[PDB]
Formats: structure tokens, sequence, C-alpha cells
């Protein structure tokens, strides 16, 4: 409704409210294409951006489709330079890397090192126990 | 010393949106 | 303490050079076999340099090499010679120190 | 009777081109971090 209103702010508070809820419910894809929707609305307008990029891809870790991280953090180092240099970008590659290769001992090296410099809100720390859980799961398969 | 007045300014900054 | 309680010799790869071993065991070594009252009873001080010169392919390495694990030794610290020195100042005074 | 040839030693003198600095930098990157930080906050 706010999006009919072309309020693109209350939109985006809403739908980041909605992303949120959806991917702590386990519904990562539709919490991924939300985020690509607040990414989209935001294009052109840059911190919150990052986030966007960075929630993005950590849902689509939770779903184990590290390629779509991989394109979701190549299209955000292309299409946004701040998040090309951010610490959030640099965490999401890690954190692909970390997935890619099955090391959740690493993954969670890299956990506490970006929870050093950028602290873990509780949705992110729900989000990366869950990749985590998944890495070691295929360990334990 | 450039430095510490540039955050000196963020930060009174950061104050008057914070308002 | 100084040698192992399991060690005789036989078995190191060394051979050929037995006078040798027992003038090196007798001069570096005898003085640390004790308890250390004695020595300080006697009025006699450690040794603290060792020497080995030879021609070319003679078998020192090799006794470098082996009397660390052959005698209970802390694990010796080995430097070759040209890697001590170093590009800026004080380096290498410092590494040596 | 003699010539001779010449070898070099050193960058500066105390300190060395692997260290050169090495704290002028490094805190000053501290300060930069905060600021990016505090910007974060002002621009959201
Ligand atoms: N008793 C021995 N005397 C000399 N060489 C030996 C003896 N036993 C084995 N070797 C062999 O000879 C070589 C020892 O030479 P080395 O002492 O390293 O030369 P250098 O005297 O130039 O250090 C090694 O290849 C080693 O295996």
């Amino acid at each position: 409704w706010y999006a009919q209103d072309q309020s693109v702010a209350l939109s985006n508070k809403c739908f980041i409210k909605c992303a949120d809820l959806k991917a702590l419910d386990g519904q990562y894809i539709e919490a991924s294409d939300i985020y690509s929707k607040l990414i989209k609305s935001s294009m052109g307008n840059q911190w919150s951006l990052k986030d966007y990029f960075l929630k993005k891809g950590l849902c689509q870790l939770a779903a184990t489709d590290a390629v779509a991280a991989a394109r979701t953090l190549q299209e955000g180092q292309s299409e946004d330079p701040n998040f090309a240099d951010s610490r959030e970008s640099n965490f999401l590659k890690s954190l692909i890397d970390a997935v890619n290769e099955g090391d959740s001992e690493q993954l969670s090296e890299h956990c506490k090192e970006f929870d050093n410099f950028m602290r873990l809100d509780k949705w992110k720390i729900t989000i990366l126990n869950k990749i985590k859980e998944s890495i070691q799961q295929q360990e334990d398969d | 010393s450039r430095t510490a007045e540039l955050q000196a300014e963020i930060d009174d900054t950061v104050g008057i949106m914070r308002d | 303490a100084v040698i192992r309680p399991d060690f005789k010799f036989e078995d190191l790869g060394v051979g050929g050079l037995d006078k040798e071993f027992t003038k090196i065991f007798r001069r570096a070594f005898a003085s640390r076999i004790f308890p250390p009252s004695v020595i300080e009873k006697l009025g006699i001080s450690h040794v603290k340099g060792l020497l080995l010169y030879g021609p070319p392919g003679t078998g020192k390495t090799l006794i470098a090499r082996k009397i660390g694990t052959m005698l209970n030794a802390k694990e010796p610290k080995i430097v070759n010679g040209p890697e001590i020195l170093s590009k800026y100042v004080g380096s290498s005074e410092e590494n040596i120190r | 009777g003699q010539q001779i040839f010449s070898q070099a030693l050193l960058n500066a003198n105390r300190r060395g081109e692997a260290k050169t600095a090495l704290a002028e930098v490094q805190a000053r990157h501290q300060e930069l971090l905060k600021l990016e930080k505090s910007m974060a906050e002002l621009t959201q």
C-alpha cells in the first residue's frame, strides 16, 4: 500500500520487517526476493543498501545456494561501489568461501572477526548459525 | 588534528540529527 | 637429566669414530653428570665451547644432526652462518642477541 | 696503490623500511574506522 502511494520509505520500512521475519521463519528464498526489491528501490538513492546486500546473501547461504550468494556479491560489488569496499562485502565473500570449502570453523572465525568490528545483531546470529549447521550437517552426512 | 576536528564535527552533527 | 637412561650408541649411525666420541663425552658432558653440589666443592667450572673440524666429507654434520635426538637434549637451535646478516641497521646484532 | 668497491647497508637509521612508521599509519587507520562508523550513524 505504501508502494502504491509512492512512499518508497515506508514501503522499505515494512519490507525490511517482512524480509527479516520471513528469514527468521526459514522462508529464506522469499526474504531474499524482498531484499532484492529493497535493493532495487534503494539503488541510486547506501548504508541500508550494504545491509540489504549482506542480508540477501545470508538468506541465500541459509538456503544452501552459495552460487546465488556469490552472484549477489558480484552484483553489489559492481552496482554499488560502497558495498565493493565495505566490510559487509568482504564478510559475505568470506562466508561464501567458507561455505564452498565446507569449513564450519573458518565460518565461525569470520563471524567472530566481523563481530569484533561491527556487532552482529540477533538476526544475523540466527541466520549465521543456520548456515553453520548446514555446513556441519553436510560434514556429518 | 584535522581528522580529530572532523570527527568532532561529525559527532556534533549526529547529535543535531538525532534531535 | 643430561643423557637419556635408554641409550647405548650402538644404534646411532656414526661408526668408525669411537675415540673421538669418548673424548667428547669425557671433556664435554662429564661435569654435568653428578649432582651440582660436588662441582662447586671441587672448584671446577663448566666448559662452554666445542669446535669440530676436518676435511670435507668426514661426518661432522651427521654427528651434529643425531646428537640432539641421541642424548635427550632440548631441540638444538640450528642456524646457518650467512642467515644472520640482514639489511636494516642493527638487525644482525639483534638477531644474534 | 689499490682500488676498492662499495656495498650498501641500511635504509634510514634506527628505523627500517620494513616497519617505516608502523604506528603513525596504524593508529590513523583506527581513527578513520571511527570516522566511518560515525558517518554510518549520521547518514542513517
Ligand atoms: N661414519 C661416517 N663418516 C663419514 N660419513 C658418513 C658416515 N656415516 C654416514 N656417512 C655419510 O657421509 C655423509 C656425511 O658427510 P658430512 O659430514 O655431511 O660432510 P661434511 O663433513 O662436509 O659436513 C652423509 O651422506 C652420511 O650419510
